[PDB]
């Protein structure tokens, strides 16, 4: 019987459960946004997780926005070219999350995000 | 009379609320008989004349049988197809909905047995309601929670627990990785755990299991009471706490209590899961009653976040009101019980919830079945893992992701199930204890 | 049978009573309906109370003379169940799940024993026959 | 008469209100006359007959003497067991109970002495109040604190302290292991000390002295009042303030001032802390009044978290209402002055408070007369202690927990009482130094 | 005369103005729990003591829940498998306050917690 730890896994919503996805693994994921023809967007913070500074009540949380590395790659039909603004963001920013974000212009709403890179 | 309220040659106006009902006839009484007597006994049928008819226009208010055939349900079964006209109805009010078209038609000695399976609400209607307090997508920019089902787990025991250990259950649930906990339908507030306490213990197990894991987590607080003034109350606390959702048996509260507490809801920023305890009182015959896609529908209406929707562990029926319920236009299919084409005209979805013996195995049919737009509920699913409640709820959050992913990649579901599970427990310690005792 | 079929189980002055026309699934014995009748409508955490305070059980059970695979299933509630002087709690509590059950192919709620210990925390009637009168 | 009113061989219903009184008849009264004048004047007696009386059915009204016999206790003296219809009884009101039963019978010609010593409240009409705010475990639940008597200190002087300065007394005693401190019953707001600053420096103490220990602290805040404004409004600061408990005099303020109070502690998650002010006024002799047991009875019904209970430095009567008020079944015990099973059907119970020139050496006793369930109350126990207030509340702690862990081992109390203290002494200098003084 | 220190000597309830409690002391209170029909259950947090980020309204503290090691130990009989427990969750958790706690299905509550570890 193992105890689930308390410390040292905090999570960052959808795929964060599953080990460190391979580079193989998070091609897959971007080549899914991309078929779906949905507009893939990488966010950064240094700050990973909410947080409720500001505001306590119903639905008001902070820390939920991150910063938009650059903009959204629309017209994006290479799975690599998200790869390597990837790399780019964490050559800027060791220290910073980056999660990898999806907007689709029909349900007109971001609905993917799942982090694909954790400072050490 | 037949020609008074059977009028086949109708052409339906897109004002009408169109209603299809399941009618089964006495013996002896013609199809098109019991079709005028749907009609005539849910509008303007009177055993005698009236001078009081002289006043106005009668035809302008009567309901009309445009349609009925036989079924291939049963003995003597028909669908009869009623037009209402839009002047009937009450503005905002479900209440008045169902009173004008369910109130009185069913008591009728004509009809052996009657069964309303779908409505047509058009948007003329439709627009009086405020309808879900914030809707799928809202509730998912709220959370910020994205690409997967939501994972919730009803607290048991149902009742008999204290305040705090309601409340230190809710923690460990939820610091695992589920996103919600519930109260159960019947936990209102009792001798054995009362409202303002659980409310207190279950904000602070909120609160500790989302600053732990760095995620947004809520627990369906139940404010379903004997009166408005106490149903508000508990609302008004949670509101106080900041907590997320808040929680209302839709049916046994009743519509004009529903509709006040969505009301409410919408006004301070709280979701609002609706349990539909007591439907099966009313749906679950086949030949009498309403089938649930109209309570569905009136709980869109109404107001709510999330519905509970049942199980698929039949299938196509719920896939049918589960599109009802989220999509904003919905084509006519009988097949899943869709009788009318039903456009919702931008009023938000409702996140269906499945729930019933839903266990980690289940989880690739599950997330192909509903998709990310659903609550996927557990019940011993979660508080039964040999290690506790944390390593359930691991072990859930796990086992759907892995799914997700697994779809994510373009790989079967409905095939390749099993071996996605499988291969999930290799790198999980907490979803392997799960497979080897379910 | 089971921990919800007590059949010699006397019932308290405090508890609610429900008398379920309860018509089983083929090969459902109504022994078996109404232990589910009585457990569907009420009952590692639950060594932290005592179940059997809180659980429905079905303590009578006779068939419905004239109707084959019809029994009346006698329920008792505990009074800890039910919020005081809410009717909507009274019908979760009682008939908000157990209709469903799919071992029961059909189900009615034929009657309620409402003790003087609950009817007393419900205002009832605003005024009733005599004084409208 | 007597038949109309003395019914030995009536058999009491289970919704029947039931009364031991203890009746001195005047000389030359007998004893079923007396009992039948018990019932009748808390009744229906009228001293001529009324026609108005052909209007109802005054049998289902009266009061019935179904049972009378001497007792041992002084000249003359009987017990008579009456009982009264439900209907009699305002629902969730106290003071129509004591005006119904106690209203004018005390003062009959023909009875020389009169006491109520028991009532049989029936669970038809104890359902109808909401009894205690919170009640024993819920407070545990809410303070974390489990497994000991809890520990306050009576702040003194009683009055003539500033509001800075009574606050600095209840920091100090906090901060040495005190769970609480108290407002005397006397001080309301007076020239030397408004109830407001009062209020906002004993708040600053209680979480300074959270914060340095650890710990939760309280401090039993006194809401009473002169009107019932003036009470709600101490409540409302308090509930401003966040602090967990505040007070009554519920005997000089009143059962409906009292019931008021209750309600808002329930409705706002304050412990309701309740003195028995001007009680022994009542209870204290033999042949008139009240007893205690019945004021106790009656403020478990119109709502208190904590009670004053009185010492033990007699015994068996006070364990019978402790039973009384913390449990939910209490068996007829007369040796105890049970004169009737009482059933309080899930009604939370009152944690008693135990105070009076207590102080280290009597630790063993309380702990093994009254459990875990009670507060422990110090007056020149704590404040007396050489050191100040801080050792002398570290040294009733200590004094307490080394008579947990001795009872928990199994050892027995009664008699190693002064040896778990002495040995508790050898680690503790600040123990040793109380019992050097007492 | 001695002053009543300020910083050192935070609390945790019951049994914690005594001195550390020796392993047959500590072993005398499973006992205690176990002769009492109590299921005995191990509680462990970095984090101490009560504190109100979240609400100060009556009653409301946070910190009052810690984090339950693995479950309750139902139908224990033997007292030094508690203490097997108590060294396991100190190995994995060396820098954790450890206490025990106790709840009872016939009074349907928790009825007991005193400290049984402090982090150096």
């Amino acid at each position: 019987m193992q105890v689930w730890p308390i410390e040292g896994i905090k999570k960052f919503e959808t795929l964060s459960y599953l080990p460190p996805l391979t580079v193989e693994d998070l091609l897959k994921q971007i080549e899914y946004l991309l078929r779906s023809k949905w507009v893939p967007c990488l966010e950064f913070s240094k700050v990973g997780f909410v947080y409720r500074e500001n505001h306590r009540s119903p639905g008001y949380y902070d820390g939920r926005y991150w910063t938009m590395w650059k903009l959204p790659m629309f017209g994006c039909t290479d799975a690599t070219q998200v790869l390597k603004e990837l790399e780019e963001a964490k050559k800027a920013y060791p220290d910073a999350f980056v999660r990898i974000i999806g907007f689709d212009n029909v349900r007109q709403v971001q609905l993917i995000s799942f982090i694909a890179y954790k400072p050490p | 009379y037949k020609l008074t309220y059977y009028t086949p040659e109708y052409e339906t106006k897109d004002t009408d609320i169109l209603a299809a009902f399941r009618v089964t006839p006495q013996p002896g009484v013609p199809p098109e008989e019991a079709g005028a007597a749907v009609a005539a006994e849910s509008s303007t049928g009177t055993w005698t004349t009236v001078w009081t008819d002289g006043l106005t226009s009668l035809d302008r208010y009567k309901g009309r049988c445009y349609h009925i055939e036989p079924v291939v349900g049963e003995d003597n079964q028909y669908i009869a197809y009623v037009a209402y006209p839009l002047d009937l109805f009450e503005e905002g009010s479900v209440t008045n909905m169902f009173t004008s078209i369910v109130g009185n038609v069913f008591g009728f000695k004509a009809l052996r047995a009657l069964r309303l399976e779908d409505l047509r609400i058009p948007p003329t209607y439709s627009k009086t309601f405020q309808g879900p307090p914030h809707g799928i997508q809202v509730e998912r920019d709220k959370l910020n929670k994205y690409g997967r089902p939501l994972l919730g787990c009803t607290i048991k025991p149902k009742l008999g627990l204290s305040a705090k250990n309601y409340g230190r259950a809710c923690y460990e649930c939820l610091r695992g990785g589920l996103d919600f906990t519930k109260d159960d339908e019947n936990v209102n507030s009792q001798p054995f755990m009362r409202w303002r306490d659980r409310f207190v213990f279950c904000a602070e197990a909120i609160y500790k299991s989302q600053a732990e894991t760095g995620e947004i987590k809520g627990h369906y607080l139940n404010a379903t009471a004997g009166t408005c003034e106490e149903m508000i109350k508990r609302a008004v606390f949670a509101r106080e706490l900041g907590v997320p959702i808040v929680m209302h048996d839709y049916l046994t509260g009743g519509f004009t209590a529903n509709t006040s507490l969505a009301h409410y809801c919408r006004d301070n920023g709280l979701l609002l899961h609706i349990h539909r305890a007591m439907h099966a009182v009313i749906d679950r015959q086949k030949n009498h009653g309403m089938h649930f896609r109209v309570l569905a529908k009136a709980l869109r209406m109404s107001g709510g976040d999330h519905i509970h929707a049942g199980t698929v562990v039949e299938r196509e029926m719920t896939l049918g009101f589960v599109d009802l319920l989220r999509d904003d236009f919905i084509e006519k299919d009988r097949a899943r019980g869709i009788f009318f084409t039903q456009d919702w005209v931008s009023m938000p979805g409702v996140i269906p919830v499945a729930s019933g013996g839903i266990h980690v195995w289940h989880m690739p049919a599950l997330t192909e079945i509903f998709g990310d737009d659903s609550v996927l509920q557990f019940g011993g699913g979660t508080l039964g893992h040999p290690w506790g409640n944390a390593p359930g709820a691991a072990a859930n959050r796990v086992a759907l992701e892995a799914c997700v992913q697994a779809r994510n990649e373009g790989r079967d579901l409905a095939r390749e199930g099993n071996e996605i599970i499988r291969s999930a427990c290799k790198w999980s310690p907490e979803l392997a204890a799960a497979c080897e005792i379910w």
